[PDB]
DNA sequence: GCATGCTCTACTGCTTCGATATCG
DNA sequence: AAGCAGTAGAGCA
DNA sequence: TGCTCTACTGCTTCGATATCG
DNA sequence: AAGCAGTAGAGCATGC
């Protein structure tokens, strides 16, 4: 997506641009259609929905005779479309303008609240807009010095305010973009304070015990004489499972149109699952922790599944006396 | 809390009188056996309390009289035995209104009860001196005519 | 004492602080309804039903000018949990008075929004259409629209909870079982609407059961099936998924808590066994042993309704293999081993060996086919069995009385069938049933 | 507890003097009571809207209350904020309600004292919920009202105990005669002025903690330990609507269901199937196969060893952190083993990397816990809670690539002009207030909907920024940096 | 030696609220 | 259920 | 035989809907 | 999820 704005500072700084978008949550785009048992067609069935009312039965309304309204104290107030059509916010088109900047960052990691990430690079066209916008980001990441943006999509859009932090790569350094909360999202409350436990203290036996768990279970290492960590199991190149999962029971009961569910491949969980290396050389001190640490503490298809004695002998039997 | 404390106040008396501000602001929230248990804490110090009867009409008294129990509405009127020599005549009679529809009631010892404070609001309101208002001089017309 | 505890109840209706109103109808109806169940005189009680059902006032017209409010609720359940034990105390003297209860109770379920008085008053209208038999007033009940109604009332809306799904699911079938004559086209599409929904609550992969409705489509099962039969003759595959679906809620199953779907289950099979009777033989083994284990469960409704389930079974087999009795021999020999395992053993309870002696009874018949001297064998094996184990040794120092109706049980179902009766022990026979008289 | 509501008596003082306008022109105490009042119920009636507000004004001269007192006089009554009951209150304000406050009910008679204190202690006895906190709030700005008995406030100091013990608080908004803090007196005993808290600051709020979900932290075998996943930025939004019969403005109680087989008769769900078609043919499942092709684990996080904190790059990202907390609840014994793991992934800057599934059917989800540590003075100031966060973490679809294919650069000089601009634009960040424009005119114009007081209060706008005190603020080098090396050139 | 009568404790379902996925 | 520019088929010349 | 309108149009973002803890 | 509120079931004490 290539989304084109107008970054001005103040009111005369123009810098044509344009923003790309990335990280984002995915999904699959082919729903279940529902159809009918014993004729398999779409067509055969149609929903109605009606209004009846609260009498002795349906004495139903109509479509012309309903209007929404809103709970507000203790009640319900009325008057649905035209007042809240006309009384309603402006946008006045698309804005990616500047409202301040900041130094000490307070802007943190764990205030996003944006479920996106808008990479903002550049635009094309005799780039004298990109060529002041790359001065902008190369006199922000020389310092600590973020930038705030006011961005919104279009009229029908909310607005928006974000962190724009500049980036650290080698062939660009196109300026990233988090949304941010606002007065009404960051609610927060007082969890209790750890350190002064008179009753839940560790004892140091007991955290030296926990050292020796970390230095058995590492997962990136530092090897080959360049002196830099390199990371044994990156989960961020796996592709998702649940969609290959669904993509191989599809193709199952598209060939055999008999069989029950197969369960799941093996490699998968392979994938999904560590080198257990790290399991064995953690076999010794997790027994360990387990043994120094005190006393810790249905699907339906599995819910409902003389001479007599001489006779004796004379036959067969076991043996004598 | 109300369970330990009519634990205690059942063999001591004088442990009800820090808490006794305080019963009465929970009294109109335990809709069951719990009642039994104040009301129960409350007549053990009520033969010596101030005045009782404001704290006892806020509180809704005149739809506690007349719940459905044999227990509860025994000790509604071992508290209003008590507080007779105490009152006034213009709140004696408000008083004496819900407790004479006790002669259409089963379970004779509610009735014992009844008959009971009846036989002194007849002995000490008989006027032994000439006249009295028209409050004074109708609890005797109203407990004349129960007694027959 | 009734009727101003009602005039009062309506007076507090109407009346301003709301809230202040609803306990004082709660305080009047509890001490109203408990004085009109203590009344034993029919003067009295010839009055208290026209003073409760009244039309002025009493307690059927509360219902209908209180039902658009939600403070008057606790008074609303208290009315409708009343009315189901004043159908009791009284019987079928309440037959004018019924059409008015019918139409209280369709009306407070359809307009209501709770699950707390959505069930009374369907404890209520099941109770009335059990008393009021096949009999005159269900042409004024109208059962071909009280069927359209609960009927649609399972497409028509999303999430009806658990136990309100339980008793329309038994509602459904309580039509079927009394008054037949207007639900001859509207059964058939009732099979596939009782066999969907017990299908999904007992195959799916995916969930956890939700028992208050298997109990309450076994239970509605259980009396469509009545009246409506659907033998193994004529399309014999609905019956075999009935047995499998019964067979999966009995089936030697984990330990439990909760037993509702098991003792459901066996009484949809100790009254409908005969329908299903070739599909019966197959499991003998795991049957057998499955109803013996639960015919000692130490609980005092499941051996109830084990015991009853045990004696169809073997009943029911029994005419199979004395049919037939060519193929059924190794049936025949291994019933009889079964029998004989048991009266040996050296035990304590005396149903233990009770429904051994019956079943071995039972099993003299189909002796008869194969051999015609076991017969005669048994009869004497029989009367020598039963006549020292009271007759003489502790006449009076015994506890063991309660044996002897399987035991003459079993004596007249092996004498029917001999000829030549050997004419010795009936001076015996007629000491035995002079004492068990 | 959970849910135990916010209560607040207001308690005005109408006795002697507030009604007059204390020899002034500019605004009486009591219309400054009732605007602060107006205002409250308006910021709680969508802030909090499941507290309880009663009102009670005293001194007056007619009397009505459940105790049967001289010269108090209620107005409403502990319940929810309602929009009829502040269209009742908003009448006292001016010259002509004041006489409307006269001819209601009077003001000026001999005022009691504690026995109002009795008449609020009723008013909290008889709520039929739970309450957490109770508090009375005095308007009121005189010094002595025991001035002549002696055993009235005996009998005030003694009843103010007795409010004291059983848990309601008071304080009192202390109405300044002149206009200052000039009265030290003494009734710093019976309490536990500024009023621009009660006046506008709290137009949009919630109140609420949950714990959305409450699951099991494994070492990947068989160590099992307890954990909860509380949340902090949750992405408020307005009310959703209610459909209404408008003629007597009454809901209309939704039904719908599937139906015709294209002749006639209902479907109960049972012979309904799941299609997918694929071009020319179709894939028919069940219900519970299309169910179930979404199955891997069990609920819970599952440990898979330990990063440092360094190596993962804190700009992947595609939803809010939620955080983590050890009960013992659960198991027991769980807080003593998360601070040893907590201090040692601390003093060793590591962080632990789990696969995750939320509920009972979820397909799996890589996580990667990174711990924070708390902070604490004398002002008791509150950043962070010592606990981890759950940075959620792509999988391989949710990065894009861009085309990437220009690279020109230009002159160092530009970087310092920029820094003159970023630092003419220096300032602290902030730590709350860019508020919601459009949930906000939404607010007011409900409000002034269910109020139909005049027109919609337009809401400044402080998303927006300060161009007029931006321009000349950084003055006359905008110009420079338009044109040192980049005018267009044409 | 079998049936019943009575209590208390733990299981279980409902109601309300808030967050999440889905379908236009 | 509503808007925003992108990409090939028509109208006057 | 040549350049602007125009039908579509893929997408994208709220807004209503349904599920689950 | 959180709170609560109502009923099923098991074990002691009694009776025929």
């Amino acid at each position: 997506i290539h989304w084109p704005c107008r970054l001005t500072i103040g009111s005369n700084l123009s810098i044509r641009i344009a923003a790309y978008k990335s990280i984002l949550q995915e999904r699959v785009k082919k729903t279940w259609t529902v159809v009918d048992a014993k004729t398999l067609k779409k067509e055969d069935i149609q929903k109605e929905t009606v209004y009846c009312l609260n009498d002795d039965d349906e004495t139903e309304v109509l479509k012309e005779d309903i209007i929404q309204g809103f709970r507000y104290g203790s009640d319900i107030v009325p008057f649905s479309k035209v007042d809240e059509e006309q009384m309603k916010y402006k946008s006045e088109g698309k804005c990616f303008s500047v409202l301040g900047f900041c130094k000490s960052s307070q802007v943190q990691r764990r205030f996003f609240m944006g479920n996106q990430v808008l990479k903002v690079f550049a635009a094309r066209d005799d780039e004298a807009a990109a060529v002041a916008l790359s001065s902008l980001i190369h006199a922000l990441d020389d310092l600590d010095m973020v930038a705030i943006v006011r961005y919104a999509y279009d009229k029908r859009a909310n607005p928006q305010v974000g962190v724009a932090f500049p980036h650290i790569k080698h062939n660009y350094e196109c300026l990233v973009y988090v949304q941010l909360p606002f007065m009404e999202d960051l609610r927060q409350y007082m969890f209790s304070s750890l350190k002064n436990s008179k009753k839940y203290a560790p004892t140091e036996a007991q955290l030296n015990a926990v050292d020796a768990l970390i230095d058995s279970m590492s997962l990136a290492k530092k090897d080959e004489k360049t002196d830099t960590l390199e990371d044994l199991f990156p989960t961020t190149k796996i592709p998702n499972p649940r969609f290959q999962r669904l993509f191989q029971c599809l193709l199952h009961r598209a060939l055999h149109p008999r069989e029950p569910l197969p369960p799941i491949q093996q490699h998968i969980w392979n994938m999904l699952n560590p080198p257990a290396e790290v399991t064995t050389k953690s076999q010794i001190p997790l027994s360990k922790i387990k043994t120094l640490f005190p006393l810790i503490e249905v699907t339906a298809q599995e819910i409902f599944q003389a001479e007599n004695f001489r006779v004796l002998v004379k036959q067969k039997k076991a043996s004598f006396e | 809390f109300i369970v330990c404390l009519n634990k205690v106040t059942k063999s001591f008396p004088p442990l009800a009188d820090r808490f006794m501000n305080a019963v009465f602001f929970l009294l109109p929230k335990f809709h069951g056996v719990l009642k039994t248990l104040c009301l129960e804490v409350v007549l053990c110090r009520v033969e010596g309390m101030t005045e009782l009867y404001f704290q006892l009409k806020s509180k809704d008294f005149v739809q506690v009289m007349r719940h459905r129990d044999d227990e509860r509405q025994k000790v509604c009127l071992d508290i209003i035995y008590k507080m007779m020599p105490k009152l006034k005549p213009v709140e004696l009679r408000e008083l004496l209104n819900p407790v004479v529809e006790f002669v259409s009631h089963p379970s004779t010892t509610c009735r014992e009860q009844m008959y009971n404070i009846l036989m002194w609001i007849h002995d000490n309101y008989r006027d032994p001196e000439s006249e009295t208002d028209n409050d004074s001089q109708e609890i005797f017309k109203l407990a004349k005519d129960v007694l027959i | 004492g009734v009727r101003c505890s009602l005039l009062r109840l309506q007076e507090t209706l109407s009346a301003a602080d709301r809230c202040g109103a609803a306990l004082a109808g709660h305080q009047l109806i509890r001490g109203l309804g408990q004085e009109c169940v203590l009344s034993s005189s029919p003067a009295v009680l010839a009055l208290q039903t026209s003073l409760v059902f009244s039309r002025d006032f009493g307690l059927l017209v509360f219902v209908r000018k209180s039902l658009n409010s939600i403070e008057f609720r606790e008074c609303r359940e208290e009315i409708l949990k009343f009315l189901c034990i004043f159908l009791e105390k009284m019987g079928q003297k309440i037959a004018p008075y019924s059409v008015e209860i019918k139409n209280t109770c369709t009306s407070v379920y359809t307009k209501d929004r709770a699950a707390k008085c959505k069930i009374p008053a369907l404890d209520l209208l099941i109770k009335l259409l059990q008393t009021f038999r096949s009999s005159r007033l269900m042409d004024e009940f109208k059962i071909g629209e009280l069927f359209s109604k609960f009927y649609g009332e399972l497409a028509l809306k999303k999430k009806i909870p658990d136990t309100v799904l339980e008793k329309v699911y038994e509602l459904l079938g309580l039509l079927g079982e009394v008054h037949p004559s207007e639900m001859i086209n509207n059964a058939e599409n009732l099979f596939r609407a009782f066999l969907g929904e017990l299908k999904t609550q007992m195959t799916s992969a995916v969930r956890e059961p939700k028992l208050p409705v298997l109990a309450g489509c076994l239970k509605g099962l259980s009396s469509l099936l009545c009246n409506f039969t659907k033998s193994m003759e004529e399309d014999p595959q609905t019956s075999r998924e009935i047995f499998n679906f019964v067979l999966k809620a009995i089936r030697p199953q984990i330990d439990l808590k909760r037993y509702a779907v098991p003792s459901a289950g066996l009484r949809l099979f100790a009254l409908h066994a005969s329908q299903f009777s070739t599909c019966l033989l197959d499991n003998y083994v795991s049957l057998f042993e499955v109803l013996l284990k639960w015919c000692a469960h130490t609980n005092v409704e499941l051996k109830k309704a084990a015991l009853s389930a045990l004696e169809s079974f073997l009943k029911q087999v029994s005419n199979m293999v004395a049919k037939n009795a060519e193929m059924h021999k190794n049936k025949l020999q291994y019933f009889m081993e079964q029998f004989y395992g048991i009266i040996r053993n050296v035990d304590s309870n005396n149903k233990e060996l009770s429904i051994a002696i019956r079943g071995y009874g039972l099993f003299a018949g189909p002796c008869k086919v194969i051999n015609a001297k076991d017969v005669d064998f048994m009869y004497v094996e029989l009367i020598q069995r039963c006549k020292q184990m009271f007759l003489t040794q502790t006449d009076t120092g015994d506890d063991r009385v309660y044996q002897m109706p399987s035991f003459l049980q079993s004596v007249a179902s092996v004498l029917l069938y001999l000829d030549t009766v050997p004419e010795v022990y009936t001076p015996v026979l007629e000491h035995l049933v002079v004492m068990q008289i | 507890k959970y849910s135990g509501r916010d209560s607040l008596i207001f308690l005005v003082d109408a006795s002697k003097a507030m009604f007059e306008s204390q020899s002034e022109d500019e605004l009486t105490p009591f219309d400054m009571s009732i605007q602060c009042i107006q205002s409250v119920y308006i910021s709680k009636i969508i802030s909090s809207d499941r507290d309880l507000l009663a009102v009670v004004f005293y001194g007056t001269e007619k009397d009505k209350n459940s105790v049967n007192f001289k010269n108090i006089y209620v107005l409403q009554e502990l319940d929810n904020p309602g929009a009829k009951r502040i269209l009742e209150l908003d009448q006292f304000k001016g010259q002509q309600g004041q006489k409307r406050f006269q001819d209601m009910m009077g003001h000026g008679s001999d005022y009691s004292l504690s026995e109002v204190l009795w008449v609020c202690a009723n008013l909290f006895s008889d709520v039929q919920f739970k309450m957490s906190h109770k508090r009375i709030m005095l308007f009121t700005n005189e010094d002595n009202p025991h001035g002549n008995d002696s055993a009235k406030a005996s009998r005030a100091r003694t009843k103010a105990g007795d409010l004291r013990d059983t848990g309601i608080f008071l304080d009192l908004m202390h109405l300044k005669k002149p206009g200052g803090f000039d009265i030290s007196l003494f009734y710093r005993d019976i309490i536990s002025s500024k009023l621009e808290d009660l006046l506008r600051k709290v137009r949009a709020k919630e109140t609420r903690k949950r714990a959305l979900s409450r699951l099991k932290l494994k070492l990947n075998k068989d160590i099992v330990i307890s954990v909860g996943i509380y949340n902090l930025v949750q992405k408020a939004l307005k009310p959703p609507p209610i459909k209404l019969y408008r003629e007597t403005n009454e809901p209309v109680k939704t039904k719908t269901r599937t139906f015709n087989t294209s002749t006639g008769g209902l479907l109960l769900p049972s012979d309904t199937k799941r299609s997918q078609i694929y071009g020319s043919r179709q894939i028919i499942l069940e219900k519970e196969e299309t169910e179930e092709l979404k199955r891997f684990d069990d609920p819970g996080l599952m440990l898979m060893g330990f990063k440092p904190l360094v190596l993962l790059k804190k700009h992947h990202y595609l939803r809010p952190s939620l955080f983590v907390y050890p009960e013992e609840s659960l198991v027991i014994g769980s807080s003593t083993l998360f601070s040893a793991l907590l201090i040692k992934c601390l003093e060793k800057e590591v962080a632990a990397l789990c696969r995750y599934t939320p509920r009972r059917n979820i397909p799996p989800y890589f996580v990667a816990l990174v711990p924070q540590e708390e902070e604490l003075d004398d002002q008791k100031i509150q950043v962070t809670p010592p606990g981890f966060q759950l940075v959620f973490l792509p999988f391989a679809d949710d990065k894009r690539k861009m085309p990437f294919t220009e690279k020109i650069m230009a002159t160092p000089e530009q970087v310092g002009k920029m820094k003159a601009i970023v630092e003419k634009l220096r300032f602290t960040y902030r730590s709350d207030s860019f508020e919601n424009p459009v949930l906000q005119q939404h607010f007011r114009n409900l409000e002034a909907l269910a109020l139909d007081l005049m027109e919609p209060e337009q809401a400044v706008d402080l998303t927006l920024p300060k161009v007029e005190a931006m321009n000349k603020r950084l003055g006359s080098l905008v110009d420079e940096f338009k044109e040192l090396v980049y005018p267009p050139d044409y």
